[PDB]
């Protein structure tokens, strides 16, 4: 389910920036919904689209610049323009779009998740998000990065959270044949164990240690594997065995 | 080569068809609104028949007055018609035995087991069984076979699997396959007793049954020695492959045109629609065979004959034959299904891939689909049937009546629901 | 030795299906599912029990199959020490070994 | 170097002009050629399948696979051989099987291309942004503008239809499909076949996949098939200067038909597929293809029969000639399905000056 508007206005004002993205074209021009300032589809004309082939660039599903001429602000009329963008101001414009739509996934799977309405998740975003930083996919990214942004406004909801982090993003899989020859060996495994852990560790096999390495952020939990490997390695060199590593 | 007698195994193959044989023979009934011992006998004449026998036992006096009344009576023909009247009830084994006693089997003697009608030229093939005669002293009998329609799907009552040579073209193996209809035996059996003698070993199991036998006086004396066979195809081709008597040879023509014999009920609805297009090179009805039957070709494959009546603005689909004498009224929907001769349909039917038989009365806004209607058997009023319907003899299906996907109608007046009486099986009445 | 009983079996394969089998277990005075392990034992096959009639995955023949049961009828049956009629199922850990009730022996259910 | 000289069968008295001959089979070539094109020359010398619009799309796309597997050498400039390359590729094409309007158009195109972007421009850089440019293009210039074609003949098809049919051209297969899915109308679809390739035959086995009412005829038979039966439709290769329908075997008779019996023709064509270039007759270039095609005696094409014919050669005084590409006339056709939703064939070169 996706409805109402992404700011805290549900019509825009003038001069203010907005994008389409064009399921059908050429009659009048496009009247087609909107991504940056409500899901109500607004009318852009055939008459400021054209700057410099013109029916085969945009058709169907591509992102198309928009900025917002007049505001019928009564009862929904809103007029739109692709020329009257300025200059480089288009690229600007596609960015925005771009992270209007990003926003919008954020508050799309938390809404499916805790079973909850999407107009109140999005209240209850922007404010020191969309206000104060920029713009949210923005914020959200810097969240991400470090911590910062979120801390303002208490949330509600901290599993939605947790599942909004992970999909942004894990165990990964990691098997060590240990073959050890050593004179003492179990104090060895001992104090590898000490400090692996300081991460999920299983044991099945005699021979073999399974181990699921927990991942911040993907790409984390290469460096931390590797280090479990080198401490293995330096436990049982000085005994007298050895551990295969594939 | 010339002076050949024919055997007809006719009323060997009752309570196969389910609903029906019980009150009159098996092969009487029409086919395409004419019966099917008459395009029988037109395929013995093409071939070469000097003399003609039938086997009748089950309502043989019905038989021998379609016989009296046929065309073959009459002293112009070629082959004369003398019935062969045995006890009731007895497998293909006896029937020879018998036919032993009586005595009549001279040299090449042609035995076809049903009735078959197919398009292919005969002479090529007597005479190869001829020239294969004439290289060895103990040649025994000849099969025919035909190319199926590349993948087997609709065959599950007799799908064989065809071992075969390229060289000799001599069967090898024959087994029966319930396959595609139970998942309980997809399976495949060879015996090592033939194998380092042949060499080139073709597995095969797309080719249709014709049960047309063309046999050498040996067969009935073979008979008379061995009692335990009491079928032609499953028993006998096997014993005769295991070297009942040593040092033996039997054949297997291989043809590329159609050639398929009457079996079940989808078989045979399938046969009707080979028919009615231009599968068989010389069979179409328009060449009028008895004598009575005035039937003409015209445009998109149908069939009309004389004094056919169809009333105005009527959409017609492909392939439709209609019988003599029928009334046809407005606003009906005719796809590939056949009517009877004096039908007479009324206002606003649907039809589609159905069959009709002789003298049916079909009531007013009724649709039928891929369902049967025998001789006799009249439609009432609103009735709405599904694929695979059998309706028997004289059945009286009155006003408004619905029945479900494959449901069969007794024919005499036992075991299956639906009764010839008044209104079929929605609220009680019957004997 | 002519207590063999003849195998009533179609060689139409890709599942061994095996009919007469009840008529063996009877004859030779032995518990069907012996039969059925000593199979799979022999050869790495799957099914299950039905009642008289096995579904056993796989395409064997009316020969090899024979083989096999012409060795289990030598061995299985068969005591070295005294040829006893009375032979009854035991699971002893992982590999089978049966016992005679008449004496009281362990005899290899393997080899 | 190549392969040269050696040509099959008798070479005829009239139609000599265009090539005909050649390598079937490969031995001794230049060690320095990508294999791709080599075996799309190997595919299209003995294709079925392919009429007009696939072929262009399948050569766009080695075409950008061969940039993907493009490197530029460490002493020369990324354009100095490739042109070079370029050139002996066309000439394997025309060897092969000879160029299209559309394969013309590509190579412009390309060409085009090219000069845009001048030699000082890193590899990884360059070359990332020209084949997505050149999906973009694809999609732009050919999908779209089928899609388009596609919704106008939807809206242009009335009530109770039953229609004559011929080629392999995939639009066709695409519109038909579409009425046969999508639309849920009483459409009915008869088959028209020819010799040189089993289009029709092709186009049926389609219809039979998706589950049409389907009759099946060939060029003999029409004199009986129209005795209710409305609209044609056929499949165009290019358009000329001078508006004709310059397109494959068996179309025009059919034309000449339908307008003996009152109803006339539609046809389709790309926004792409015009041409400059002035002719008015078959005589002037046209597809002509080895006699091998016109050997087999009917049934299917893998049957090999020792019945009556099979000697080109040997056989004193005899023409086995056939033609692929043919030149339908103006009048005839009435309607045309182009970029521009619907217009007159008359129109010629409308869009070629509009590029």
């Amino acid at each position: 389910t996706s409805h109402c508007r992404f700011y805290e206005n549900k019509y825009p004002e003038i001069d203010d920036i907005v994008m389409v993205n064009v399921q059908q074209i050429a009659e009048m021009g496009a009247y087609v919904k909107l991504l940056e300032y409500d899901n109500i589809e607004g009318m852009i004309l055939l008459s400021e689209l054209s700057r410099r082939s013109i029916q085969k660039l945009i058709r169907v599903g591509k992102n198309d610049v928009a900025v917002v001429l007049r505001v019928d602000k009564e009862k929904g009329y809103i007029d739109l323009s692709k020329r009257r963008v300025s200059s480089e101001d288009i690229i600007k414009c596609e960015e925005k779009y771009q992270k209007s739509k990003t926003v919008h996934s954020i508050l799309r799977y938390c809404a499916e998740k805790f079973q909850i309405p999407l107009e109140e998740l999005y209240k209850t975003i922007a404010w020191p998000l969309s206000r104060k930083f920029g713009h949210a996919y923005e914020a959200f990214k810097l969240s991400i990065i470090d911590e910062t942004v979120w801390e303002g406004i208490e949330p509600p909801s901290k599993d939605v959270l947790d599942e909004l982090k992970n999909y942004i993003s894990v165990k990964i899989r990691a098997d060590v044949e240990v073959s050890c020859f050593s004179y003492e060996g179990i104090d060895a495994i001992k104090d590898a164990l000490k400090s692996a852990e300081d991460v999920k560790v299983k044991l099945v096999a005699a021979p073999l240690y399974v181990l699921t390495t927990q991942a911040l952020d993907k790409q984390k939990g290469i460096e931390q594997l590797e280090s479990a490997i080198e401490k293995i390695t330096e436990v049982i060199t000085k005994y007298g065995g050895v551990c295969n590593i594939t | 080569e010339d002076r050949l007698q024919a055997v007809v195994l006719t009323d060997s193959y009752e309570t196969r068809f389910m609903p029906l044989t019980a009150v009159k023979p098996r092969c009487l009934l029409p086919l395409a609104n004419v019966p099917l011992i008459e395009y029988t006998l037109e395929f013995l004449a093409k071939a070469g028949v000097h003399e003609v026998f039938l086997i009748c036992s089950s309502h043989a006096n019905q038989i021998n007055d379609y016989i009296e009344n046929s065309k073959w009576n009459l002293p112009w023909s070629p082959f004369k018609i003398t019935t062969i009247m045995s006890p009731e009830a007895r497998c293909t084994g006896d029937v020879m035995r018998d036919l032993d006693n009586r005595g009549i089997i001279t040299g090449d003697f042609i035995l076809v087991s049903g009735d078959v009608l197919t398009n292919i030229d005969f002479s090529k093939m007597l005479e190869f069984h001829k020239k294969m005669h004439l290289q060895d002293k103990d040649h025994i009998s000849t099969m025919c076979l035909s190319k199926a329609s590349t993948y087997p799907k609709t065959r599950t009552i007799e799908p064989a699997a065809f071992v075969l040579d390229k060289s000799t073209s001599r069967c090898i193996y024959y087994q029966d396959l319930p396959l595609p209809s139970s998942r309980e035996k997809t399976s495949i059996q060879i015996d090592p007793e033939l194998l380092d003698n042949v060499d080139e070993f073709v597995i095969r199991n797309d080719l249709i049954d014709c049960r047309i036998d063309i046999c050498t006086s040996h067969v009935p004396l073979i008979f008379q020695e061995n009692f335990d066979y009491q079928s032609l195809r499953t028993d006998f081709v096997k014993g005769v492959i295991s070297s009942d008597i040593l040092g033996k040879h039997i054949y297997a023509y291989l043809t590329d045109e159609y050639a398929v014999r009457v079996e079940s009920w989808q078989t045979y609805d399938t046969i009707s629609q080979d028919f009615l297009g231009r599968w068989c090179y010389p069979l179409v009805l328009d060449s009028n065979i008895q004598d009575d039957q005035t039937y003409s070709y015209e445009s998109r494959h149908i069939y009309k004959e004389k004094d056919v009546v169809l009333a105005q603005s009527c959409k017609i689909g492909k392939c439709t034959a209609i019988g003599s004498g029928t009334k046809i009224g407005e606003g009906t929907k005719i796809e590939n299904s056949v009517i009877g001769r004096n039908c007479q349909i009324g206002e606003n039917i649907r039809i589609k891939n159905s069959f009709i038989w002789d003298d049916c009365i079909i009531g007013n806004n009724s649709i039928i689909d891929h369902s049967l209607i025998a001789s006799n058997a009249t439609l009432g009023s609103n009735v709405r049937l599904n694929d695979g319907c059998i309706i028997g003899f004289n059945v009286k299906i009155d006003d408004n009546m619905d029945l479900d996907r494959n449901t069969k109608i007794s024919a005499s007046p036992q075991d299956l629901d639906d009764q010839t009486l008044a209104v079929s099986i929605v609220g009680d009445k019957g004997v | 030795k002519f207590r063999i009983p003849p195998p009533v079996c179609l060689r139409d394969g890709k599942k061994t299906i095996f009919s007469n089998i009840q008529d063996i277990a009877e004859k030779l005075h032995r518990s069907p599912e012996h039969l059925i392990q000593y199979l799979f034992a022999e050869l790495g096959t799957s099914g299950s029990v039905d009642g008289k009639r096995l579904v056993i995955k796989g395409k064997f023949q009316s020969k090899q199959m024979e083989n096999v049961l012409r060795r289990y009828i030598l061995e299985y049956v068969t005591c070295k020490t005294c040829k006893s009629i009375n032979t009854e199922l035991k699971r002893e850990n992982r590999l089978f070994f049966m016992v005679c009730k008449s004496c009281g022996s362990t005899r290899s259910v393997s080899s | 170097p190549g392969i040269s000289s050696v040509i099959p069968t008798v070479l005829e008295q009239s139609f000599d002009n265009s090539s005909l001959i050649s390598v079937k089979e490969l031995l001794l070539n230049k060690d320095l050629i990508h294999p791709s094109i080599l075996l799309l020359t190997s595919h299209l010398a003995h294709y079925k399948i392919v009429g007009s619009i696939p072929r262009c799309i399948a050569m766009l796309e080695v075409f950008q696979i061969v940039i993907k597997d493009y490197q530029t050498p460490k002493g020369t400039t990324l354009s100095r051989n490739l042109t070079s390359y370029l050139s002996h590729q066309i000439d394997l094409l025309k060897k092969a099987r000879p160029l299209s309007v559309t394969m013309g158009n590509a190579i412009r195109w390309l060409k085009q291309e090219i000069s845009l972007i001048d030699p000082s421009t890193p590899d990884k850089a360059a070359k990332k942004d020209l084949c997505e440019k050149i999906g973009q293009f694809a999609k732009e210039k050919i999908e779209l503008a089928d899609q388009l074609i596609i919704d106008n003949a939807s809206t242009q098809i009335e009530e109770s239809t039953t229609i004559v049919t011929y080629g392999s051209s995939k639009v066709l297969t695409e519109l038909l499909l579409h009425n046969a899915i999508s639309l849920k109308k009483n459409i009915k679809v008869i088959v028209v076949d020819s010799r040189p390739l089993f289009e029709g035959r092709k186009m049926a086995e389609t219809l039979r996949n998706a589950g049409v009412n389907v009759m099946y005829a060939l060029i003999t038979s029409l004199d009986t098939i129209f005795n209710d039966v409305d609209y044609v439709f056929l499949g165009a290769h290019s358009i000329l200067s001078n508006g004709f329908l310059y397109s494959r075997a068996g179309t025009a008779m059919l034309a000449m038909s339908a307008k003996r019996r009152n109803i006339p023709v539609l046809v389709c064509c790309e926004s792409l597929k015009f041409s400059q270039r002035v002719q008015l007759d078959s005589v002037t270039f046209n597809e002509l293809a080895d006699p091998n095609d016109l050997v087999n005696i009917d049934y299917e094409n893998p049957v090999e029969r020792r019945g009556n014919k099979g000697a080109l050669l040997n056989q004193f005084i005899k023409e086995r000639k056939f033609e692929k590409k043919k030149l339908a006339m103006e009048n005839k056709p009435k309607g045309n399905k182009i970029g521009g939703k619907k217009g007159s064939e008359g129109e010629s070169k409308d869009a070629s000056n509009e590029e």
